[PDB]
């Protein structure tokens, strides 16, 4: 649920 | 206190959630690439979940710290270096058959679709092809030929080519197998015919399909020279990797006519596209976006067995603790 | 001394020819309509070989001086007034089932496409629809679902349909039938569930394809009425007869969305198109140029036996020489 | 093979 995304 | 495992080539963790919610912190990162990946991610990542949008080399995999198993949501794991994994003391584990049969129908439907041709008769329709006469009716369908009796030639009998064979005998199809790691006698059990080598199989099929697992020997499997041993108007359905076929070869043989049509759900180059690469223009071609794994209850059981697997890991112990690993002897 | 047989709808006797080179004067009219026939055809006529291109009435039939036997080639005779006909004096005689395998095929391959929508899946790529992650994959294949455990419902358990329960098994289908006309026990020799109402069929199913001889009494048997019986989002196969179903209430169904697709390869206005028409701007539909029995193998083989028909009359006797007449009992 | 075709 955690947004990981490189921004 | 909660290991991390991050799902690399996506960002919806809906359905293993629910089984991660209390052993993990999950969390997505839907790195395409795998420079695109969260640098925390390469640096704390107990596991890692991921699909085939992405493929790891030796060169990544020495990139993650805390990384000690890889899930591949499904039955393919080409994508990874298994091997180069296993030695870095990372677990690997896929899931066996969630979509087996979803494939195989898929894949019995490509194979009617090019016997029948009933996708090219609806398109034809959608572009105002009027047919009035009979006559006219074996113009626009001039190509559709009987089953029964035809040979359909398959290439690797494993979980999915099995299923095939099945739905193959119901319509009158002579099938026969070609599986060279495949244990002797199976053939007897499934009253199927089973050829010992490739040329033999092309040699007496009207109609190929390759539902085999792509690997370091059968890479390139069919090209200009194995397409010289295939017949004449020959179909080809490719349902599995798309290593296994050369575009370029396949592109060639449909435009000169050795290879009466083609079915591809799996291409050498994915995404695929009708306007780039060697099938830019070629007859008689039907490609799907791979999802002949797709189906709603596939989709949710495989995502739900992967997360199992995760479970079994950070809760249990590697890789005893793993019912569907990869690489148990490689470290 | 050598009777007159006239092709009605058609302009090609290459098959039939080698059989009547030598009992007949066999000639082709192509007359796709009942007038454009030429003159000594309706006066001197003993014999006539038609397709389905073509209906004849007693208004019509009145007309042919000569004529004493028509031979439908194919196993569809409902264009044809064989009762009005038979009183007349004129046999009428069928090709009971010649492409029974290619309309088998054909069908389950239609089931196939809307279940595993690898028609759509093609279709969308060939105008730019591009496929990354699994994540758009689940979006343009939003729709595939599994065919294990569904039910397919099959009205008319005749050649045809009982082809298809053969193949439909094979799949996981959990196939069931309607056919009153039927005789009882069939269903435990097949080994298939038989109900024994249209209501209660249409309620038990997730798919219905039709494959019953159209007449009197089930003409618009699909109609908004049967529509509301049936399941939601419930599929539609109808490779049969047009009259079958009501293009009306079908294009309201597939709009309002209480079916959740269509595949058609006999239509109520033949030839059929995607531009006038019910189905002008249907939703999920798919459809082919009623050439589900084509095949290079069933054409030339019915068209044979047509042929076989017309001489067992020119030289035998009428009707105890014709092996498949309809209408030995009207006359 | 006889043209019978109205013209
Ligand atoms: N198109 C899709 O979306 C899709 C769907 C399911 C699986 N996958 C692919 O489907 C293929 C088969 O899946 P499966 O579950 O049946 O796999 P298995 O269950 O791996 O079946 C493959 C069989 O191929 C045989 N094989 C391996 N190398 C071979 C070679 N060089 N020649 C002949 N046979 C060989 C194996 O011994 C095995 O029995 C794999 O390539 C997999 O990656 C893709
Ligand atoms: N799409 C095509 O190109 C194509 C191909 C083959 C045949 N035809 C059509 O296929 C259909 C079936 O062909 P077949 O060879 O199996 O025919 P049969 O061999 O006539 O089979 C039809 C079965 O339907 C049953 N039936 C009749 N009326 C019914 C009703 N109201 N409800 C339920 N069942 C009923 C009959 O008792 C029979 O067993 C026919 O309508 C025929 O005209 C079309």
């Amino acid at each position: 649920p955690i947004d990981l995304s490189k921004k | 206190p909660r290991p991390l495992v991050a799902l690399l080539d996506g960002r919806d963790c809906t359905v293993e959630m629910p089984i991660l919610k209390d052993v993990a912190t999950v969390a997505f990162c839907d790195a395409q690439s795998t420079q695109e990946i969260h640098e925390k991610v390469l640096n704390e990542a107990v596991g890692a979940l991921m699909y085939h949008t992405i493929t790891l080399t030796r060169e990544d995999l020495e990139k993650f710290k805390a990384l000690r198993i890889i899930v591949r949501i499904g039955s393919g794991f080409d994508n990874i270096d298994i091997k180069s994994a296993g030695d870095l003391g990372i677990a690997v584990c896929n899931v066996p058959a969630a979509s087996v049969e979803e494939t195989a129908d898929s894949t019995l439907c490509h194979i009617l679709n090019l016997y029948r041709r009933t996708t090219w008769l609806h398109q034809a329709l959608r572009e105002g092809t009027r047919v009035q006469s009979v006559e006219q009716i074996r113009e626009v369908a001039s190509g559709a030929a009987r089953i029964r009796g035809e040979t359909l030639g398959i290439i690797g009998l494993g979980r999915v080519g099995q299923a095939v064979a099945l739905r193959a005998k119901a319509f009158g199809f002579n099938v026969l197998f070609y599986d060279p790691y495949l244990s002797d006698g199976i053939e007897r059990a499934l009253g199927l015919q089973r050829v010992s080598t490739l040329q033999d199989l092309l040699f007496h099929s009207d109609c190929v399909t390759l539902h085999c697992g792509l690997n370091e020997h059968n890479h390139h499997l069919i090209n200009d020279f194995t397409v010289k041993q295939m017949r004449q108007g020959a179909f080809l359905v490719n349902t599995a990797r798309g290593g296994l076929v050369d575009e370029k070869a396949l592109a060639q043989a449909l435009k000169e006519g050795r290879i009466r049509g083609a079915a591809l759900d799996v291409h050498e180059s994915e995404p695929f596209s009708f306007s780039q690469g060697p099938l830019k223009d070629a007859p008689n071609l039907i490609c799907t976006p791979h999802a002949a794994w797709y189906s709603e209850q596939a989709s949710i059981e495989m995502r739900e067995e992967a997360a199992r697997e995760i479970r079994r890991a950070i809760t249990g112990r590697i890789p005893d603790s793993l019912k569907n690993c990869v690489n148990k002897d490689h470290l």
